[PDB]
């Protein structure tokens, strides 16, 4: 008796922060993991298949452009050759009141690799947004 | 001989009197654009673009010191920063700009030795 | 062609419709009523009348541009911007063979609509003559609105800019121009905004818990516009601290300032506070 | 903000623009190349270094 | 600019469309009433009036973003949330020549919506001015519904924070860390249970039956953060076991916590049980 | 007490200057920062990325044709072999009134590479619009 | 006082002369200038970005078919190995009485390379249209 | 990136020129002419800062 | 993968280095400075762990 039954979390109940500070952010993507495969065949018909090298991971953050806020192209115009600050994302997954995580996806050393401007139409009634993107080392989800 | 006529921290070297003449009179052109204009933010903010720009370049050229620009100039441009409201009500617009300059090595010493 | 802006443009453009139309229209010695309104419900005619309606209004957003504010240096004004307004309307035959009455009027109408493809009185607008209209069912379903027998009817778009409220009367012109150029050392920000915090830190003990209490203090140093062997910065410090350490660094501030003394001293550059704000630091 | 003028200054010069002349005339081509300097190295050494 | 977020905003909207209308209405020295509901069906109207009607409410879901609950450390508080609110408007003018008053009253309505593309009463509202309308056929579909001849209408949009109501009063801030490191063993946790599950299922009996009735039982260990030349464990087993061996199981559990020498060694290094729970193993 | 909540700036409200003039334009895109990736690979495992080489800015202006206007078209044909003017793009986000820039774009040393004439359809109803392409060093965001 | 507006001109409102006669067409499109750019960089950080060389111009017309009309396929046809008669085109945005011009557009030395038969289809009610293709040399927008 | 620092130094001692080349002009290319120039040199040394 | 295990050896012994290879200054390039070295041995035997 009494079945029980869970359905998946919405998708818009998420949090972002990048470095230690959080910042309201509107479209996550990217966070996937991808490996080579290996193949090896023999004469007599054996075929070996197995997990080659890890692919780096590639994020594209989107937000919108408020007032007296260029954190982000901040971050990507302190380049000098190939020295830049990099920083640990963290997307989390949390409840309706969102008082409690119930997910996390964790990004170690991302740097930012392209900055999109809004694409300025005198003709669209719609909100400025601005696009970045960033090349990270592994990512990691942990159940909270 | 790269010496002007006062011996000073400033202006002692003829390339950074130079160079700052140079910056002023360029400078002085470039703002030059905005008279006639509204004495408000927009104009500010065109000249203080105008001004960025030619300072960047002159930094990337090599004229000005530092890894990065924001360590080789600044400008200042706008009200209760450069002008006031009688300021303003007289149609004056006032900006300024710092900029590092790189000075000359003068005097060089070889010290000479045997332990080796 | 160029048309002038106007905040009473709804009205205007009736006026021309009303021009063109009686001109068309009463051009063979009869006079036809022009209504600028629908009949009321199920209501009676007693004389055939010509309803111009305007059914529909927008803002063309296919004209709008990225334009900036007009100014006038002679008078010191600052013009007035425009929105472009979309207009939209329906001219209807009511009555009181091949060569009815209906179809000859129709017919003067759609060569007057066909005439004025450039409005007479508004040259400068942006028009489109006898557009696609709708399909049966739309037809259908506004004469059953209208409670009436379905009737021809043709359409007739037209766009004018609208002059907005919004203008000044004493923008001063540029007249006088004056810059200045100084000397700045060749020094980061940020070097100076660290050693500083550090000194801070140092000063106030140095221990764990000075560290614990300074980690959300953020202090910011500005050039000071107002000597050669020292330089002059402003220090501002804002965040969060703990009630314990906020007199003690708002005390370490002031002691900054009085002291004419270099505080730290980076790539050779001493530094020295002349002026300090710390209204911003909460202290819970 | 820079000026043509500056451009012919400093600027590097593209290759595809050229003018040939063949003794007392001249003759519009195609393509030219070919026009290298070579020298050759004479190397002498010694039982001493 | 900043809009504050509240609980009453449709109200507030209506008070702010009231009072722009009202001063662009009544600039003539004529008085109109303003009603904020559509007449009924079929009714009369002894005086002119205009109708401001609110016929659409839904969360926008294009100025949504992900962002964090708002912490106050002064109050110890956590801030309410808000959801944004997108309220869409309809006002018409109703009656008791080009130049006729209903003409004049709409483009005076028209005036006011063009000048506040930023409210009066709040301007970090998301607003849009008289949006594109629908066809013929929604309009005549419209007005079958109020059973009256069809007028000219127009749109309004605008977007507002709304105040939810879940809020904390009692949130500590973090004042004091502490942290401890200590020393971990070169060990896999599944070679442990591994070889947990291996002894358990000797000590059993070893038959085939053992293994069979093992087959569902999962043991997991973690450490027990409570000596060196050996290690303590908290064994926990769940699942699903025979009548016979759940009994057998749960002694041989409590012998382990009870001796206090070492089970298995894996490594080089002896794993000591010091606490156990076997409260989740189903043994029907 | 009293949240508050700020939203983006609608992307119709901008304002392009071209050079030292004023041009009303109907629609600015591309004004993106782009930077390659290096990658080195140790046989240990070690994985190093960094930023490479900034890429060259590529912009589209739109706008409409009106009579005696040949601005654009005047600056693109008086190229003569590498010689071209570079001018300076500016385009500012505004407030509603017009009378105030929150942010800047600046766009150094752009020369005209494509201009686009209208389509002429004599089955349309639209505007004649014409549209130009530049190549530009470098874009900057500054906040006002 | 007396704020003046002005609207772009009207996308249908053009007249099409091939050599030295006009012909009624449908559709004009194509008409773009183009030029390379050539690129050089320094080891110390100079990147020189330049107009390179102009492209030629590529033009399709349009128009319906009419009897006893064979005027586009006769120029296409009389190619003999590369001898073909070059014309100029040019394509003017009039007023809305049509007898006043605007704007010219001018093309120099076109010959065709194309050309389009109507699809015919049996079960489309649509009127059968053909087109040409040409090539030029260079093209020039002049305000009358 | 801004050339006011030294990361590694590459030493040629006593280089002289043995082969120039100039540009090859192509009416069709799109290309800046670029000249060669070949030299030869007693010995590389690397010094790191 | 984490290194702390050996699956299989080769041993070279006894060698001296050759040629020495500096990386190429390219200025348009977006790859990372490599050198290469050459060396000559005596012998090369394979161990298996």
């Amino acid at each position: 008796e009494q079945i029980a039954v869970e359905y998946p979390i919405p998708t818009y109940r998420f949090v972002v922060s990048v470095g230690d500070e959080q910042i309201p952010f509107n479209n996550v993507s990217g966070l996937d993991v991808h490996y080579d495969v290996i193949e090896y065949k023999d004469g007599i018909g054996n075929y070996y298949k197995m997990p080659g090298q890890r692919q780096s991971i590639n994020i594209t953050l989107r937000k919108g452009v408020f007032p007296g806020d260029t954190k982000l192209f901040d971050w990507i115009n302190s380049i000098q050759l190939n020295q830049v600050e990099k920083k640990d994302i963290a997307i989390s997954l949390t409840n309706e009141a969102g008082t409690e995580i119930l997910m996390t996806w964790n990004v170690a050393n991302a740097f930012p690799t392209s900055f999109t401007s809004p694409s300025f139409d005198a003709t669209s009634n719609e909100i400025a947004v601005q696009e970045i993107a960033l090349t990270a080392d592994r990512v990691t989800i942990q159940a909270a | 001989g790269a010496r002007t006529l006062e011996d000073n921290d400033n202006w002692r070297y003829i390339p950074v009197r130079r160079l700052f003449n140079s910056a002023e009179r360029d400078i002085k052109n470039a703002m030059s654009f905005a008279v006639f204009e509204p004495n408000s933010q927009p104009t500010w903010e065109r000249v203080r673009s105008a001004v960025n720009n030619y300072l960047y370049s002159l930094w990337q050229q090599g004229g000005l010191a530092g890894n990065k620009p924001d360590d080789a100039y600044f400008v200042q441009i706008g009200k209760d920063i450069t002008m006031t409201d009688d300021d303003i009500k007289q149609g004056k617009m006032i900006i300024k700009i710092g900029m590092a300059a790189v000075r000359p090595a003068e005097f060089i010493i070889l010290q000479f030795t045997q332990n080796t | 062609t160029i048309i002038i802006a106007s905040d009473n443009a709804i009205i205007e453009i009736n006026q021309a419709l009303n021009t063109i139309l009686s001109q068309y229209l009463n051009i063979t010695g009869q006079n036809i009523d022009i209504r600028f309104d629908l009949p009321e419900i199920n209501s009676i005619q007693s004389e055939p009348t010509v309803s111009v309606f305007l059914y529909e209004i927008h803002e063309d957003l296919q004209l709008r541009s990225a334009e900036s504010r007009r100014y006038n240096p002679s008078t010191n004004t600052l013009l007035p911007g425009w929105v472009n307004i979309n207009c939209n309307y329906l001219i209807t035959y009511w009555d009181a063979q091949p060569n009815n009455q209906a179809a000859q009027v129709m017919t003067r109408i759609l060569n007057a609509l066909i005439n004025n493809r450039q409005l007479t009185g508004l040259p400068g607008a942006y028009t489109r003559i006898i557009p696609q209209q709708e399909n049966l069912n739309s037809l259908g379903n506004f004469w059953q609105a209208l409670g009436n027998r379905p009737r021809l009817s043709l359409l007739y778009s037209i766009t004018v800019p609208m002059k907005l409220k919004n203008i000044e009367d004493n923008v001063i012109p540029v007249s006088k121009i004056s810059a200045s150029v100084d000397q700045k050392p060749n020094l980061d920000n940020s070097q100076i905004n660290q050693a500083l915090i550090d000194k801070l830190c140092v000063e106030l003990g140095g221990t764990e818990d000075v560290r614990l209490a300074l980690a959300k203090v953020n202090l910011t140093t500005k050039p000071d516009t107002e000597n050669q062997e020292n330089e002059s910065v402003i220090v501002e410090v804002s965040g969060i601290t703990s009630v314990t350490y906020l007199p003690q660094i708002k005390d370490t501030l002031t002691k900054w300032k009085s002291s004419q003394e270099a505080i730290v001293k980076i790539n050779g550059v001493s530094i020295v506070v002349s002026k300090e704000n710390a209204d911003k630091l909460i202290g819970i | 903000a820079i000026t043509p003028e500056q451009i012919a200054v400093e600027y590097p010069i593209p290759t595809y623009r050229f003018v040939v002349s063949v003794g007392d005339e001249q003759i519009p081509f195609n393509n030219v190349s070919g026009l290298d300097v070579h020298y050759d190295v004479i190397e002498y050494k010694d039982g001493i270094g």
